[PDB]
């Protein structure tokens, strides 16, 4: 009844029409990602890092965000919907 | 009117007034390099300073008048252990009866209460809820009045900010020991730092308090944006006053590039805690002594110096071709010994020409001593570029109102707790 945890790796890749629950990614590198009709929900992100991320009618619903930094996307405000954050940080944003 | 004036001496704390307060400090108390009157309280048990007042000043009264004033800075409260936490950290209460100043989460509060244990408080707030705040980890000028028959009140930097009536407050009596301390602090990580603790024998009025603040400020003295002295050879990055959602950034090297203001400026966050604009961006500026005769590496009104721009972690110079046409002059980031007879002479500013502190303004003159102007930004092609341009000076020596010309330094701060 934990969430499953998925951790210390690196996605780069073209990430599409999925959706994600219950899961913790821990210390976890989303370097030059396009997400595509992707929702992450009731998910824990712990020490990770998007940089460098693209994303249409992407969402994280329901997500908990610790220690975790978005560098170089294009994630709006909209993109999080019901979630929260500890220490995380937002830079370098696109457009 | 001072009836405790606490400063540093010599690795040590002493009383400049008349009554010649014993202070006892204990192990885990520390003084910063840059200025020792900055006292930094920790949060363990032999982090304390203790002031023992002579029997002739303990407060013992329903009616005599005082007044405290102190500078103070307080690091940001990052996590939820800061929420619903009020802890002393200036405590003149004994037998539950006296005076503190305590802390909490976005606020300050005074504390009286009298020998019945009837209270009264007073209380400054300030929201971590803000794009760029003039109070998280900055110094900040605390000054809190109270006359027995009307009010407790409370300024911050100067202006008044809380009043309460304390005319339910019968006789209160102080202890005779003040203990600097934070107590009841739950956040083992927690710190303060204090500077110029003043009790005074009377309600402070307004002008008293204004001159107190400006007096205490150093106004001669540059600033960097957590309240602490300007310094030469120290890596600051710069944040635009009129346009706080951008950085420097520089496009290229050389004297066909330039400097210019990039966003979006980003942000730091923990939901309902804080929500800040992130500070540690751009190519940062150090400011390289040039014309100061000054020993110490502090900058002072009206220094000359170069600016170090840091671009890949190389440094290169701030300069411009005067000779360039037009008013503004577009800055460029040269390699050092390119620089040539180009203009890169900055005088540096803390106050107006009659005097009046103000926020940092750089003014860049050439090589006869002539101005070029205050550095700011304009426009071209929808770039915001970074000029100098006199149009600033007749600005300033009209007192008309300037827009992109002040800016802030900002180092790196361990209050402050985002990463670069």
């Amino acid at each position: 009844m934990e969430r499953d945890k998925y951790a210390n790796f690196t996605i780069n890749f073209t990430m599409e029409n999925q959706i994600h629950t219950g899961m913790e990614y821990d210390n976890g590198r989303f370097i030059g990602v396009k997400f595509k009709s992707v929702t992450f929900k009731d998910s824990v992100f712990k020490s990770c890092t998007f940089e460098d991320v693209t994303s249409v009618n992407t969402y994280f619903k329901n997500c908990t965000f610790i220690d975790t930094v978005f560098d170089n996307t294009d994630f709006e405000p909209y993109k999080f919907i019901d979630s929260e954050f500890k220490n995380c940080s937002f830079f370098h944003n696109k457009t | 009117t001072s009836i405790l004036s606490i400063v540093y001496k010599k690795d040590d704390l002493i009383d400049l007034s008349r009554y010649g307060a014993k202070i006892n400090i204990g192990d885990r108390v520390y003084y910063d390099s840059i200025d020792k009157n900055q006292i930094k309280l920790i949060n363990l048990e032999s982090s304390t300073i203790e002031v023992i007042l002579k029997n002739a000043i303990v407060y013992n009264s329903m009616y005599e008048n005082f007044s405290t004033s102190f500078w103070i800075k307080i690091p940001k409260y990052f996590s939820k252990i800061n929420l619903n936490n009020e802890y002393t950290i200036i405590n003149c209460i004994e037998n539950n009866s006296g005076w503190k100043v305590s802390l909490n989460y976005g606020e300050i509060i005074w504390t009286l209460q009298d020998n019945k244990q009837n209270i009264q408080r007073v209380v400054f707030k300030y929201s971590q809820m803000v794009n760029i705040s003039d109070y998280i980890n900055r110094w900040i000028f605390v000054t809190i009045t109270n006359n027995r028959l009307t009010k407790s009140k409370i300024y911050i930097n100067g202006r008044l900010i809380d009043q309460k009536p304390i005319s339910n407050l019968g006789n209160i009596h102080a202890s005779n020991k003040i203990m600097f301390k934070l107590d009841g602090c739950r956040d083992p990580r927690r710190y303060i730092m204090i500077k110029y603790f003043n009790l005074f024998d009377k309600e402070l009025n307004e002008k008293e308090i204004k001159d107190l603040y400006d007096s205490q400020s150093n106004s001669g003295i540059l600033k960097d944006f957590w309240g602490n002295y300007l310094q030469y050879d120290k890596p600051y990055y710069m944040l635009n006053l009129f346009d706080p959602n951008k950085y420097v950034d520089v496009n290229n090297i050389g004297i066909r590039g330039y400097m210019y203001l990039k966003g979006p400026r980003g942000s730091v966050v923990t939901t309902n805690i804080y929500l800040n604009s992130t500070l540690y961006e751009g190519t940062k500026f150090i400011i390289k002594k040039y014309a100061s005769g000054n020993e110490d590496n502090i900058v002072r009104n009206n220094d000359r110096v170069y600016i170090n721009v840091v671009v890949k972690n190389k440094e290169y110079r701030l300069a411009t071709n005067a000779s360039q046409a037009g008013v503004e002059k577009i800055l460029s980031a040269l390699e050092i010994p390119d620089v040539g007879n180009l203009s890169q002479v900055v005088v540096m500013k803390s106050k107006d020409d009659q005097g009046i502190r103000n926020k940092c303004k750089m003014n860049l003159q050439d090589n006869n001593g002539n101005d070029i102007g205050f550095i700011g930004f304009h426009l071209y092609d929808n770039i915001a570029k970074l000029v100098a341009s006199n149009w600033y000076n007749r600005q300033v020596g009209k007192a008309s109102r300037t827009f992109g010309c002040s800016w802030e330094f900002i180092p790196v701060d361990d209050g402050w707790g985002e990463s670069s």
